[PDB]
């Protein structure tokens, strides 16, 4: 419930994404 | 041998002191399977018993006056009638909630849910909140059909848009059923010949919203019927349901046999159908084929209500027994397959609602349609498997095994492509999956499927993509949550402060002078910065002593110097 939210925040900073 | 019932006696009345005389319609009432309270009189003195299904050794025997008594659904009320005076008491409370004095006298009245009783005039239906100061509300007049009839039953839908009186009469030796469908918002009224009736919420397959559905049973004008019709405007973007017209089955011996009561279990979506004769009768609220029939009683079941808890129906019957019915989840798969011999059936309802036993159905139907040829519809049965049944690594290896076609490419390739709209792939799903979408120079759809996150992903899959395109391997090995192998590509990449930063985020750490070595090793000006960020307060990620002497080994003095000054000044 609260993990997936913090998880997110994650992936945005560091995963390369574009 | 199994069957899809349970049926249960829960008690004797007798065995309560009960009087037989009193064990009937007009003296006994049920409005819950928690309460059962019965109208007796005493000596010249009349009382009223109330029997909690929680505690049913013990009963209460409290002196009331009433021709009529009603418990609560739930909560310890109760209301009772004394000629044109109602009156809703607490129990409990030994207090009077509310009252009221009606002109023309109530024929009949029923909880219609907690805090709702509705009365029924000889001209009109009301309902009545237990809540307040408010009055008896008139929802509707009484059609003429109905005029001289006997009231039954008076039902509504979930919402409460939709309103059912039931009556029944004497017609040349039969007993006929006269119902009045009332439509709260379209303001009309629909006589309908029917005997026993009750309202269920479906969503159908391939439908958003859920369906409100009118099922009633009859032995009328076209013998024994039951009856499945959608009630009103379908929601947005729904199909609808398509209208159900099945036989119901009376034995010749029974010739004076009728529905009399039946409760619909949204649970494992079945229509429960009890007869005069104490026959009970089991439908598939979908489709309406027949499921089970029985006799359960050699009484008529006068009082019926909901078991809540099992999902099922709860009567009392003239001898005075308490009997239950309700689905068997264990055995009723097994039973529709096996005994009653419809493997369409059980497919269906096994993946309707969750229930166990359809495996071999599934298999079944998965190998002849892996046999026909038909790839696509097969892949569809593996994928709406009831507990990923065939979700299984063998399924794709019996996919793997058939061939690439001239262009209609390829039946494993079909198989994943339906699989991930239902949901997450699991990890060896992924692997499959990407070995040879990588394996010729194709990675771009891998960026799709995880910023979508769609597929599940652990540390072997990583490996496997970085052997082409190592910046996308970061992508999966973060979502993998292996910490050791995304630092190892910040690492490569000489991304350092991104190391510190992932690593004090996650909490995993790392040989930091090892890594300090590797990046003094490549290049010592990207050294000295991380050596920086090893040492800051509170917790520091390093010993200063052994980053010192790392830059000694390589000689690098007058950077050491500088390292440790910019040190001191961050600590002022």
């Amino acid at each position: 419930k609260e993990s997936a939210l913090r998880k997110q925040s994650l992936y945005l900073k560091f995963d390369p994404l574009l | 041998q199994i069957l899809p019932i349970r049926f249960q006696e829960h008690l004797q009345l007798q065995n309560l002191g009960i009087n037989p005389a009193n064990i009937g319609f007009s003296t006994l009432t049920m409005e819950s399977d928690k309460f059962i309270c019965i109208r007796e009189k005493v000596g010249e003195q009349a009382q009223v018993v109330i029997i909690d299904m929680n505690d049913p050794s013990n009963p209460i025997r409290r002196p009331i006056s009433a021709d009529s008594a009603i418990m609560n659904p739930a909560s310890k009320v109760i209301a009772l009638k004394a000629g044109k005076t109602l009156q809703i008491f607490n129990i409990e409370m030994k207090s009077k909630m509310k009252a009221h004095t009606m002109t023309d006298d109530v024929t009949f009245w029923k909880w219609i849910s907690l805090n709702t009783v509705a009365l029924v005039t000889d001209n009109a239906v009301y309902h009545w909140s237990m809540e307040g100061e408010s009055q008896p509300v008139k929802m509707f007049d009484r059609h003429s059909s109905l005029a001289g009839c006997q009231i039954i039953n008076y039902r509504t839908d979930a919402k409460q848009k939709w309103l059912l009186l039931t009556g029944i009469s004497a017609q040349q030796n039969r007993v006929v059923g006269a119902m009045q469908l009332y439509s709260v918002d379209r303001k009309v009224s629909q006589p309908i010949e029917g005997h026993a009736a009750s309202f269920a919420q479906f969503k159908m397959e391939g439908n958003a919203e859920e369906s409100t559905l009118f099922c009633f049973a009859v032995r009328g004008q076209a013998g024994g019927k039951l009856h499945i019709i959608e009630v009103g405007t379908p929601p947005t973007g729904n199909q609808p349901f398509p209208k159900k017209a099945v036989d119901v089955f009376f034995p010749p011996e029974a010739q004076n046999d009728f529905p009399v009561a039946m409760q619909i279990s949204e649970k494992h979506d079945v229509v429960f159908l009890i007869t005069k004769y104490g026959y009970i009768h089991l439908y598939d609220l979908e489709t309406g084929t027949c499921i089970y029939m029985n006799r359960i009683s050699g009484e008529t079941i006068f009082v019926t209500a909901p078991h809540e808890a099992t999902a099922g129906i709860i009567g009392v019957n003239r001898k005075g027994q308490v009997l239950s019915v309700c689905v068997e989840e264990e055995n009723i798969i097994p039973y529709i397959t096996n005994v009653l011999q419809n493997p369409d059936l059980a497919l269906r309802m096994a993946v309707r609602n969750n229930l166990a036993g359809a495996e071999e159905l599934f298999a079944r139907k998965f190998n002849a349609l892996f046999a026909q040829g038909n790839y696509s519809e097969a892949a569809k049965v593996a994928a709406n498997a009831p507990k990923g049944i065939l979700r299984t690594p063998d399924t794709i290896r019996r996919f793997q095994s058939v061939p690439a076609q001239p262009g209609q490419t390829s039946p494993l390739l079909q198989y994943f492509g339906i699989l991930l709209d239902q949901g997450q792939l699991n990890k060896y799903e992924s692997l499959e999956l990407c070995r040879p979408v990588l394996q010729q120079g194709r990675k771009q759809l891998l960026e799709k499927w995880l910023k979508e996150d769609k597929l599940e992903c652990s540390e072997e899959l990583g490996d496997l993509v970085k052997s082409v395109d190592p910046t996308l391997a970061l992508s999966v090995y973060l979502r993998a949550n292996v910490p050791n192998k995304v630092i190892q590509c910040f690492a490569e990449t000489g991304q350092v402060q991104k190391i510190v930063l992932y690593a004090k985020k996650v909490g995993y750490t790392p040989d930091w002078i090892f890594l300090l070595r590797n990046v003094m090793r490549i290049s010592p000006d990207q050294g000295q910065q991380f050596a920086q960020m090893l040492v800051q307060d509170e917790e520091p990620l390093a010993d200063i002593t052994q980053i010192v002497d790392v830059f000694m080994e390589y000689n690098l003095i007058q950077q050491c110097t500088a390292f440790l000054l910019d040190a001191l000044k961050n600590n002022r």
